[PDB]
């Protein structure tokens, strides 16, 4: 069953999915956890939180934008995390086989991919940390083109 | 078998390797095998390598020199060094209730801003290469001081070497 | 006084001023020290006003 | 229960002792007077607006160079896909630099090659019409 | 004579051409074409399947190059690095990129006496087959090493 | 198999210090460069842009080092344009000094310009086919 | 037998010639034959003499001394040096469907007009030479460059020797 809720002002919420959901809130959220175990697919335009813990499991699509201070996500197989538009402060990321995830870590970043899972960045944080395990990969997929990137510095710089 | 760089963060098994080439006696190789997976002899296998393991109360350090371990003047880890590092994990394995508190020490060559960002990115990169090995994120906290409370003189040059260092300490509950 | 953004999508904005204030921001409205807003790009962080001058993201 | 203290690394020369020791006070020195300069003087202006970036001014170079400056400048345009473009006369005293980096990008070496040069000389980008240009200063 | 040097330090002729006759049997391609040389080495032999990490055993390999580019003398090398076409052209651009940004590293780190050392990659733009069937198991993913012997 | 060590490691400690007292010492130098240069913007840089004319962008060879006024008329001459001056020349006329093998003529203008410093200008007028030479009084 | 001026255009018989001195044994004549009509002796034979070949890919390249292939200064081909040209024939035998490219190149001294002409005149003659031999019109192309691509230093004399040359260069498909 498709969901379509324009107007959320909540200062709690948990929201636990089991089926096959087509779910779109939008408004102020702040969000505390969230579990996926179908092919439930998820976005919400707004999130001012504190602290994050995903758990996606089978083929779940989540779209969130927002401000997170503490980020902790697990994509375990066939799972997408579109975390593009989400800055956030501390992200701890680790993803299992056959996962994508997209990342936009402001001041620190910890990321672990298995085997052929993949971690796109779309920003560069201060401090860097990525570890790879059998054949899953992060990349930088910036733009290259934009008048005013900016570079490593040297103590940015980790080579994958 | 074992792969050198971290066995993709698998656990290795140890003791069928020892216990194969004994049953290539079965006790022979359960002693050994009893031998060596014991906490004394990892402790003996740090102070082999340049860790130094100090337990006072129910408070445990240890004591990791950024020059052997660390790449020079970078946050990037040393890939050489690999069997201390499995040996932390080993020994870090048998205390499954505690929290971790990793800080990281320079010396006092350069500007106070250079010594506390460096300090932060390793301690930073410590506790990412620990919560990788399968230790939880709530277990886990770093903190990167300059130069700010020093356990050797650093108007020498042994004890200034002396000072560069990572600080690990845990409790039991 | 100045005013930052927070958080970008295709389509709207999500800003913070100097004061602590919220603010959300169309394609096309008014916001008080900048004037018209024309461009809302979302892959740089960057939004044109009508005074000539661009908001981006905090350092 | 042998008693063992970690940093043991190989062995010094004495010579190497000496020069630390004069190395740390010239660093020092040297931190105390850059800090009263910018506060005295405070900067407004950066040379980005002078070298923007582009595309294929972001692969990357590593450097060890101890020499004029000209060269230097035709070899990174010369892989940078641009031309390269001299104004002004080159002075009879050479301007020499000396560069000692690892990866970074091209963009970011030809600031730093900017702010060494100094008073003597300039870099500028244009990329709509990718030229790399070295002006020298009208002195002498 | 006695305190000249007689020739270019750590270098000789037999030397070379042993390592880069081993090199061709190998697998690993050498040519020299007037004063310029390439070395061209599929991407299976150094990366995993399409992750910028290298196997623990291609380090002796890397190391038998970077003996043998300290027999000449050089002012720079470039470093390309080309894929095959998986997802995009953003993701193997960036995978091209961070592949010879670590090579170019650990040969920096050796000592390999250059000034510069140029890193770029060009991702699957430019094919030297046409038989584009296999995946980092085509000849056309690989990295190449070019310079020009000075003097 | 094997991963060796740098080969110019500082695995000293003496060599440490010395290594981080080199790094500081290059950061306090980029610092005061960083502080001490002066630039211009972009928009308000006073020299003369490309023309972008057809018949400016013929290629020439040129060695000259001598008075600024009969370059100046060579190159409007070679390229079929008309040549005028306004100003009072100097006593001690504008030297210039162009040497060159295969550049073009409207670069070779702005190299003209460039050198010529705050004592002339150039102007470019490509609807009447003309260049001017102006002196500052 | 063999005509030493290009053998008036046509294919020489040199298999016969094999076998009729080896039954003048029949099968030592076809083992002789069909080794040296193989792909591999043809290549040492041109490396025999001082012709370069260079495999990459399905590209495939030919390099030419004009210092032994021509006539000083002049477009005039060298007749004494008719084996290499008759081996660059048989070679290119192989290859009936591509297309062919030949360029021309010159050193640095001189005027570029000069070394523009020169360069045309040879990688015509080259062409003229090859199309002569049986390979139709639509198949080839010739372009001369003066000094434009070098390969090696032209302050030194050697690899200045080294740059004066000519380039073949052919597909597959």
């Amino acid at each position: 069953g498709v969901t379509q809720i324009n107007g959320v002002s909540s200062r709690n919420l948990q929201i636990v999915l089991k089926g096959d959901p087509k779910v779109l809130i939008s408004g102020f959220v702040n969000l505390r956890q969230l579990d996926m175990y179908g092919k439930g697919t998820l976005s919400l335009y707004w999130i001012k939180s504190d602290t994050l813990t995903i758990r996606a499991k089978k083929a779940a699509k989540i779209q969130l934008a927002g401000i997170v201070n503490r980020l902790d996500v697990e994509l375990w197989d066939f799972a997408q995390f579109k975390g593009k538009y989400l800055r956030a402060q501390r992200s701890f990321v680790k993803t299992h086989d056959k996962s994508v995830a997209e990342i936009s870590a402001v001041n620190h970043q910890s990321s672990l991919a298995t085997d052929a899972s993949d971690i796109y960045y779309y920003n560069l944080s201060k401090t860097r940390a990525d570890f790879m395990a059998f054949n899953g990969s992060v990349l930088d997929m910036r733009e290259w083109g934009q008048s005013d990137l900016k570079d490593f510095d040297r103590y940015n710089k980790q080579f994958p | 078998c074992f792969h050198p760089p971290y066995n993709n963060f698998q656990p290795d098994r140890r003791a069928v390797k020892r216990v194969g080439v004994d049953t290539g006696g079965g006790t022979v190789g359960l002693v050994a095998s009893i031998y060596r997976d014991s906490k004394r002899k990892i402790i003996r296998d740090l102070q082999k390598q340049d860790i130094q393991y100090v337990e006072y109360g129910d408070t445990r350090t240890l004591i990791i020199p950024t020059d052997k371990y660390f790449m020079f003047s970078s946050p990037r880890l040393n890939e050489i060094c690999y069997p201390g590092l499995n040996n932390v994990i080993r020994l870090l394995n048998f205390y499954p209730q505690s929290t971790i508190y990793v800080a990281g020490f320079t010396d006092n060559v350069g500007s106070r801003s250079h010594k506390r960002k460096l300090s932060q990115a390793q301690a930073e990169t410590m506790m990412t290469f620990l919560w990788a090995n399968g230790i939880a994120a709530k277990r886990l906290k770093a903190e990167g001081y300059g130069d700010k409370n020093a356990i050797s003189d650093n108007a020498i040059i042994h004890g200034s070497a002396q000072n560069r260092r990572i600080e690990i300490q845990w409790f039991t509950s | 006084i100045i005013y930052y953004i927070q958080a970008v999508i295709p389509g709207r904005a999500w800003l913070i001023g100097s004061n602590g204030s919220t603010l959300t921001v169309r394609e096309g409205s008014k916001i008080p020290g900048y004037g018209m807003v024309k461009l809302i790009d979302s892959l740089q962080g960057r939004i044109l006003t009508s005074s000539g001058q661009v908001i981006k993201f905090s350092q | 229960m042998k008693f063992k203290k970690p940093p043991i690394n190989n062995p010094s020369d004495d010579a190497t002792i000496k020069l630390a020791e004069a190395a740390v006070s010239v660093s020092d020195s040297m931190l105390e007077m850059a800090k009263v300069e910018k506060v005295i003087t405070p900067p407004s202006k950066d040379n980005t607006l002078t070298i923007p970036n582009a595309y294929n001014l972001q692969a990357r170079a590593s450097v060890d160079w101890s020499g004029p400056i000209e060269e230097l400048t035709a070899r990174i345009a010369k892989a940078a896909h641009f031309r390269f473009r001299v104004l002004g006369k080159s002075p009879s005293v050479p301007v020499l630099i000396s560069i000692s980096t690892k990866d970074e990008s091209l963009a970011e070496i030809l600031r730093d090659i900017d702010y060494q040069a100094g008073k003597k000389a300039s870099i500028h980008v244009y990329p709509n019409s990718q030229v790399v240009e070295l002006r020298y200063a009208k002195i002498y | 004579v006695p305190k000249l040097p007689c020739r270019v330090d750590g270098a000789c002729d037999a030397t070379i051409i042993k390592m880069m006759t081993d090199l061709n049997k190998k697998g690993i391609k050498v040519a020299s074409v007037g004063q310029n040389y390439l070395i061209s080495i599929p991407a299976s032999a150094l990366f995993a399947d399409q992750s910028p990490r290298l196997n623990w055993a291609s380090y002796s390999l890397l190391n038998e190059i970077a003996a043998f580019l300290k027999q000449f003398r050089k002012i720079a090398i470039t470093v390309t690095s080309y894929s095959s076409k998986y997802v995009s052209v953003k993701r193997e651009r960036a995978l091209t990129l961070a592949r010879s940004r670590v090579v170019s590293e650990y040969l920096w780190s050796q000592g390999v006496d250059s000034r510069i050392i140029f890193t770029q990659g060009l991702g699957s733009d430019k094919p030297i087959t046409s038989y584009t069937l296999g995946g980092d198991r085509s000849p056309n993913a690989r990295v190449e090493i070019t310079f020009r012997r000075a003097v």
